Order: structure tokens, then C-alpha cells, then sequence
């Protein structure tokens, strides 16, 4: 039942419903939080 | 600039050492002398502006960060206009709401 569906489907991994907007957005975020205490107040 | 530009340090100070040296100076020690030092001093007399914004701490509190030095857009204008370069630099840290 599950080995051979959705269940493995999510083992694949993001093959079906995933969207690159917020991962694009969470990756700024790590680097913004990585660099932004480092960049100069000027 | 004011203090210790390049001009007054060579004008005003070869002029200051040879009044020293023609009253004799240099002979011995018993002359008092008028600003034969000001070369030494360059970059230390009323060199700076400090401000602490007292609304600002006010808000903020106990626990807050101290200071920030600011350089200007134009380095060299600060003693033209002390409080707009205080403004300036004061425009840097505020509250910000976007």
C-alpha cells in the first residue's frame, strides 16, 4: 500500500507539491541571518 | 583645520621658533615661549564631536548600545557645519518601521 504511492512519493522527495518561492526565500533569510550582524552600520 | 592646518603649522610655528630663537630661547631655557609645539599636536585639539541623544536613550533604556562614530560624505566638513554633521550622523541608527 504505501511503498508505491504518495508514501513513496515522499520518500522521492519534492517531486510533487512543492514551490521555489519560499525556498528561495528561506535561503535569504539563512544567508541574510549568516552576513547581516557582520555588514557595517555605515 | 581650525587648530592645526598645514598652513598655520609651518607659518605660525617657524614664526613662533625664530621670535624663540632671536630672544634666545635655544641659548637657555629662562624664555617663556607662545605655541612652538602646535606640530606635535595635530590631530588632538578639539578634534572631535561627541553627542549623546538623550530622547533616544530615553526610549531605549537600561540595556542599550553605546555609540557610533560617523564619517561624513564630505570628510572635512564637520568643523563647517558641527550641528548638520551631528544631525547626519545621528540619521544612521533610529527606529525604522517599513
Amino acid at each position: 500500500s504505501s511503498g508505491g504511492g504518495p508514501a513513496v512519493v515522499n520518500n522521492y522527495g519534492d517531486i510533487h507539491t512543492a514551490n521555489y518561492d519560499e525556498f528561495y526565500k528561506g535561503q535569504q533569510r539563512r544567508e541574510a541571518q549568516q552576513q547581516a550582524p557582520i555588514l557595517p552600520v555605515r | 583645520p581650525a587648530a592645526d592646518a598645514i598652513a598655520k603649522l609651518i607659518i605660525e610655528t617657524t614664526g613662533n621658533l625664530l621670535g624663540y630663537f632671536l630672544l634666545g630661547g635655544f641659548s637657555s631655557a629662562g624664555t617663556i615661549a607662545a605655541d612652538i609645539i602646535m606640530p606635535f599636536l595635530v590631530g588632538t585639539i578639539a578634534a572631535w564631536l561627541q553627542w549623546k541623544n538623550t530622547g533616544r536613550a530615553t526610549e531605549l533604556g537600561w540595556v542599550h548600545y553605546w555609540e557610533l562614530y560617523q564619517q561624513g560624505a564630505e570628510t572635512n566638513s564637520w568643523s563647517l557645519a558641527a550641528l548638520a554633521a551631528l544631525r547626519g550622523g545621528f540619521l544612521v541608527g533610529r527606529s525604522e518601521t517599513v
